């Protein structure tokens, strides 16, 4: 077709790693059907970027980096001199980049555009204006020039309350002035290229349910490729069985056949809309051994029952040996075809049979209705504060569902509800699509709770994304994108409701498309999400816009990292590392690598731009796996006012995922922690991974371990490091952030269950900032205390100290670390709802709800507030052999 | 603008200090623009860079305005320490002014932990004779009793030792 297309089709092959005409091969409807029914959510997104043309595509490529909420916490305002924040605005006066400051002092919650009034105040003094003339240079130039970060790409382009911005905000928690410059908006749009989207090429192309007086009964066949053995088999609606498990003959391995229908103790009509058949291939020597499994929906993408003969490859079964089925598993045929196939009939009546359309799902509801306080109100309240993995007994479960009718007083049971519910029968489900249709919408957080494993039907999935195209912020959608994207592999079909949600949010959002891409394309090696997320990608490529050239230098500049760690693994490897830095060195002053690595966004954070790398700072660190230390100089004007050089390790060998995790976590934490008026200062660096067990590693500056920081100097060296790099009167405010550091990490570490911490998993600052870096394993590998506080730390925390305990420095480091644990406990059912959206991943630790059972030991959550703290001031006690009694 | 010739110029952060009113703000004005401000803007930090030629040698000049409201106590430190050369700024009809040369002065000595830094003593508001509460003779001595030079300036209309005043500063720096 046209040129320019194929110019095109070949930026999308190379970024999402395979060309585009694998996908116009894919003979499956489906896949078909997708690609096309998904451009119109680009051409919804296009139109926003260009609704305003000027603003809109300005707030595409540089979004409004703001928090949530415009108000702030006490302890937050109490840091301002009467509410006032004091910025200091800087200016270029020659073409050799000098700069000019004058600082400002305006109130927190002030639009940019007054900041830049006060900016013109304060520069036209020497002008010599009247009162009047001041207000005719003010509304003549003030809308004219935009605020931007000094140092990176981060603008100031909403009337957002300045102190709701991030990069404000984070200045006034650390007491730190924020370093900004004007710019012109007209500087600022004539570098907006213009987005160029078109329609591709492949833009251009029965029997009720109800009436089936039947049950259900499916055939399976023979095997082949299997190399005795039997097949059990199972119908679940996501992790719950409608019916009992049958299993077939007990037949050897000679002549896999079977040839048996298998009856369901299901009626047909009462099927629901996500039912799935759920099978595999077990052994029996008794000694049951599964040896391979596979998933299958009984309804396709276009609402038909399934009927006829069909092969499904199925997947090897993952390390451990659980229950013969696996319904949490995805669903589908293996693409691998040498795995063991496994051949099936379903029963065929008399034409097409489909799902009842949702008019008549209204009338049955409608039929069926014709076949308070002193408890029944609190129990309702309990049943909704319990966390999501507290069993529900089967009383409760009826208790819920007759009271239906009053759960709509308080939507946030909707959970506990949609598992009350038989989906086994239709009349219930029946009436819950019509509770369902008229719900209150809940919190975007709850929400997310019902986009897990456990609520797999449509109308329940549309709740959740309806509720997050009202209440979800751009601010909290990039906080939980790692979820979200994970739930992703829970959806039944390639065309549903979230992936529309995520992909016109990314595609009117650069901050939360560059992410989108990475968070795709680490997982497109593997085989089992490639598909799905490849289709989602080619999408995001066809209309991210200019963007898409600055991923493939993203790309390329990654590849190349992979090729050298790769050669150096392989070639030099068991070489001293001199041997290795000669090779280094070598393969990177050549052309072809200097030219990839520099002059690219940083997929860490695309704010941050990487011109040229200095070579003499980069290094293989003497760690695991041999690591690249890799330094790039900031080539923003002002980039002394922010950084230098940036520096990045990349890690090449070692799953990241897990750390991407537990830093995410960190950082969700501290905002818990900080919004309630807890000044717990974590550090919860970058960390990206960008494909199979490679990643990046964003490096903190002035940061030294424990190890280091012993042989720069045996107990109270470390104590006597900090007060050499903080003076007599910044010795208190070292000790401080050292104290809230570690109250923490101390209740984090705990909490998650982390690695154990030691001399060079522990990582301090200049100022006494103390942070982990490690984490290797969370969860499960009597609970686990990683961070175990050794006595060099005891001497920080309570100063000059004979035996470090029963001083009041320790005493009100023990008062932060127990309202921080009950301020996690508080929101367990977040942390746990954000661990049972990460079970679809190929994390080791995070495969059953067993391992998300851990944080429920930690925090106690059968336990009351009162003996919660109690235990957690026991293993504390028993982990420091004593300093927590108070008995 | 002005072009220097050569390259890698020698930078001097002249850092200006003082009590509020005193003329800190006036006199970097007119130093660099060449015009007296007669309004009340209190100055919180700002700077102000130049190329001049000073006894027929090219350098560049890093002018710090610092505050006088008090309010803004801090930041003292931050200047104090990467300043090359200070100038001590009292007005002669504030006596208040006066009493606090001293107290900048234990500041920048402390901060600098030396026996002694470049510092110029700066009378500023002589043409308001009228009024003036500080004779010559008081600044004299007090320039005598840390060992600082002394000059009298007004950033009035009539220039008065403006340029002066910095040029010497760059001059001590260069033969301290
Ligand atoms: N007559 C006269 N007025 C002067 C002179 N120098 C400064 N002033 C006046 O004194 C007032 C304050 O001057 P300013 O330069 O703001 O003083 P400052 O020492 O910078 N104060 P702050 O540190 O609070 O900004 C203004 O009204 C200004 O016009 C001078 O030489 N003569
Ligand atoms: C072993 C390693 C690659 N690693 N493995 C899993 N996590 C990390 C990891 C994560 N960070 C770091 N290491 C890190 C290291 C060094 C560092 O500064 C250097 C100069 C130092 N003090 O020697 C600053 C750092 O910043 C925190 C982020
Ligand atoms: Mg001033």
């Amino acid at each position: 077709g046209n040129r320019e297309e194929k110019i095109l089709n070949r930026e999308i092959g190379f970024a999402i790693g395979m060309p585009v005409c694998e996908f116009d091969m894919v003979k499956d409807p489906e896949v078909q059907d997708f690609r096309r029914n998904i451009l119109n959510v680009c051409k919804e997104a296009v139109d926003l970027r260009d609704l305003n043309s000027p603003h809109s595509r300005a707030m595409y490529v540089y979004p409004p980096n703001v928090e949530s909420s415009p108000e702030l916490p006490k302890h937050i305002y109490n840091k301002l001199d009467k509410g006032q924040i004091i910025v200091v605005i800087w200016v270029i006066v020659s073409p050799n980049n000098d700069k000019q400051k004058y600082t400002l002092k305006i109130n927190h919650d002030c639009v940019p555009e007054q900041v830049i009034a006060e900016a013109i105040r304060k520069k036209t003094r020497s002008m010599l204006l009247s009162s009047e003339q001041l207000k005719l240079c003010v509304l003549e130039y003030q809308g004219k020039y935009i605020l931007k970060v000094c140092g990176c790409d981060e603008y100031f382009l909403e009337k957002y309350p300045l102190s709701q911005y991030k990069y404000i905000r984070s200045c006034i928690m650390l007491g730190r002035m924020p370093n900004l410059m004007l710019m012109a908006k007209e500087s600022l749009y004539s570098q907006l290229p213009m987005d160029c989207f078109t329609m591709p090429s492949y833009s251009r192309r029965t029997k009720s349910l109800w009436v089936i007086n039947s049950a259900l009964r499916i055939k399976i066949l023979c095997a082949t490729y299997v190399n005795k053995i039997y097949v059990r088999t199972g119908i679940y609606h996501g992790g719950e069985p409608l019916c009992d498990n049958v299993n077939t003959q007990r037949v050897p391995c000679s002549n896999p056949r079977w040839n048996e229908w298998l009856n369901y103790d299901i009626y047909i009509p009462d099927l629901p809309r996500a039912a799935r058949l759920c099978l595999s291939i077990c052994s029996v020597k008794e000694e049951h051994c599964p040896l391979a499994w596979g998933n299958i929906n009984l309804f396709d993408y276009t609402d038909t029952l399934v009927s006829g003969k069909m092969a499904l490859n199925l997947w090897p079964v993952p390390h451990g040996l659980e229950d013969l089925l696996n319904p949490i598993g995805v669903t589908g045929s293996n693409p691998n075809k040498e795995t063991p196939c496994l051949e099936l009939e379903f029963d065929w009546f008399s034409s097409v049979v489909k799902f009842p359309d949702m008019s008549v799902i209204e009338e049955h509801a409608n039929w069926s209705v014709s076949r308070l306080r002193e408890n029944d109100k609190e129990q309702l309240k309990a049943i909704s504060t319990r966390d999501p993995l507290s069993e529900i007994t089967e009383q409760e479960k009826d208790f819920l569902w007759s009271h239906r009718h009053y759960c709509v007083t308080i939507p946030e049971i909707l959970p506990k509800l949609l598992l009350s519910v038989k989906w086994n029968s239709r009349d219930e489900v029946a009436q819950m699509y019509c509770l369902v249709k008229d719900w209150p919408p809940i919190k975007p957080e709850q929400a997310m709770e019902l986009l897990d494993c456990n609520y797999p039907d449509p109308m329940v999935r549309g709740f959740a994304v309806r509720c997050l195209e009202k209440y979800l912020t751009d601010d909290k959608l990039s906080q939980y994108l790692i979820q979200l994207v994970q739930v992703l592999k829970y959806e039944q079909y390639l065309d549903n409701l979230l992936v529309r949600f995520l992909l016109k949010k990314a595609l009117t959002n650069q901050r939360i498309g560059h992410f989108f891409f990475w968070h795709l394309k680490s997982e497109m090696h593997n085989k089992t999400v490639s598909q799905r997320f490849g289709l989602l990608l080619e999408s995001y490529c066809r209309a991210c816009g200019m963007y898409l050239k600055h991923l493939n230098r993203q790309v390329e500049a990654m590849e190349k990292l992979i090729n050298l760690t790769d050669i150096l693994k392989q070639e030099k490897k068991d070489e001293t590392q001199k041997v290795q830095m000669k090779f280094l060195v070598e393969q990177m002053r050549r052309p072809d690598f200097m030219d990839a690595l520099q002059g690219f966004l940083s997929p860490l954070n695309p704010a941050h731009q990487l011109g040229n790398l200095r070579l003499e700072e980069c290094r293989i660190m003497s760690s695991a796996k041999r690591p690249l230390w890799l330094n790039w100089e900031n080539p923003d004007i002002m980039s002394e006012l922010l950084f230098q050089n940036n520096e990045i390790i990349f890690k090449n060998g070692d799953d990241l995922r897990q750390d991407m995790l537990t830093l995410q976590i960190i950082r969700i934490m501290e905002n818990i922690w900080q919004n309630q008026g807890l000044d717990l200062r974590m550090l919860p660096y970058g960390c990206l991974s960008i494909g199979d067990c490679v990643g990046l590693i964003e490096v903190v500056r002035n940061s030294h371990t424990i190890m280091q920081i012993q042989c720069k100097g045996n107990s109270h060296t470390l104590h006597q490091w900090l007060k050499d790099k903080n003076k007599g009167e910044i010795y208190d405010a070292a000790i401080d952030l050292f104290t809230r550091s570690c109250a923490g990490y101390c209740v984090a570490t705990f909490i998650l269950g982390i690695g154990d911490r030691h001399n060079s998993n522990i990582m301090v600052k200049d100022d006494g900032q103390l942070f982990h870096i490690d984490f290797g394993h969370f969860l499960d590998h009597r609970e686990r205390v990683p961070f175990v506080l050794t006595q060099d730390f005891l001497i920080v925390i309570s100063k000059g100290a004979q035996e470090c305990t029963k001083t009041r420095e320790f005493e009100r480091f023990q008062e932060m670390c127990y309202k921080a644990y009950l301020a996690i406990r508080q929101h367990a059912n977040l942390f746990i709802n954000l661990f049972s959206m990460m079970l679809g991943s190929g994390m080791p630790e995070l495969q059953s709800f067993d391992d998300i059972a851990y944080i429920r030991k930690t925090l106690a959550l059968d336990k009351t507030e009162q003996e919660a703290l109690e235990y957690f001031m026991k293993q504390m006690n028993d982990a420091h052999h004593g300093g927590w009694t108070t008995k | 603008t002005s072009a220097v010739p050569s390259d890698n110029l020698p930078t001097y952060k002249l850092v200006v200090v003082g009590d509020g009113g005193v003329g800190k703000s006036a006199l970097t004005i007119q130093f660099f623009a060449k015009i007296f401000v007669p309004d009340y803007d209190p100055t919180i930090e700002d700077s102000y860079l130049k190329h001049t030629e000073i006894d027929n040698q090219w350098a560049i000049l890093d002018v710090l305005d610092t505050a006088g409201q008090e309010e803004f106590s801090a930041m003292r430190e931050q200047y104090m320490r990467t300043g090359d050369g200070f100038l001590i700024v009292y007005s002669v009809t504030d006596k208040a002014s006066f009493e606090h040369v001293d107290r900048f002065h234990q500041l920048i000595l402390r901060v600098k932990d030396r026996e002694s830094f470049p510092m110029i003593l700066v009378a500023n508001k002589v043409d308001l004779m009228h009024l003036r509460k500080i004779t010559r003779e008081q600044g004299k001595e007090m320039a005598t009793k840390h060992n600082i030079p002394y000059i009298e300036t007004s950033a009035k209309d009539p220039p008065l030792n403006v340029d002066k005043a910095f040029h010497d500063l760059v001059r001590v720096i260069r033969q301290q």
